[PDB]
């Protein structure tokens, strides 16, 4: 149920189309993730009975993104003590590998 | 090109809106036609009944 709520919350964070009872949503994701997502989208739409193609259109325009740093069980702690000082500029040199 | 896809979908929705309003207009036309034909049928029914009456008479 908590997950259900989470889903509905996310679904609220969208724009409702007028032409068709469809929603358009924007996500910020790297290409690696975008390929994984396209595959995920096929899986998702396949679970839904309508198998809607669900087109995701890449945006050429770039909007100041959040900073995504991949960490693991060991390096996560070091990234946090970096983040404690501040979140680095997008495409900034990450100090954590040196920390 | 998402903005173009969206505008093309808007155009499709506009056409859908037109196609249904047009269907409602036809519905109205068909109803009036139904009334006119009905009266034509009544006049023919009366004709048949009149012919039968005179034969019986």
């Amino acid at each position: 149920v908590r997950k259900m709520k989470a889903i509905y919350h996310t679904l609220n964070l969208c724009n409702i189309d007028v032409t068709q009872k469809c929603l358009i949503a924007e996500v910020w994701c790297p290409v690696t993730d975008l390929d994984s997502i396209q595959f995920a989208l096929r899986r998702g739409t396949e679970h839904s009975g309508s198998t809607v193609p669900s087109i995701l259109n890449r945006m050429q325009t770039n909007q100041t993104p959040p900073t995504y740093n991949k960490t693991n069980k060991f390096t996560h702690g070091f990234q946090n003590i970096v983040d404690a000082y501040g979140i680095g500029t997008y495409r900034e040199i990450n100090p954590a590998p040196y920390t | 090109s998402q903005s173009q896809g969206i505008q093309q979908l808007l155009q499709a929705e506009k056409r859908a809106a037109e196609k249904v309003a047009d269907a409602r207009k036809r519905k109205a036309r068909r109803l009036k036609q139904a009334k006119e034909e009905a009266q034509m049928e009544v006049e023919q029914y009366r004709r048949e009944r009149e012919q039968e009456f005179q034969s019986k008479q």
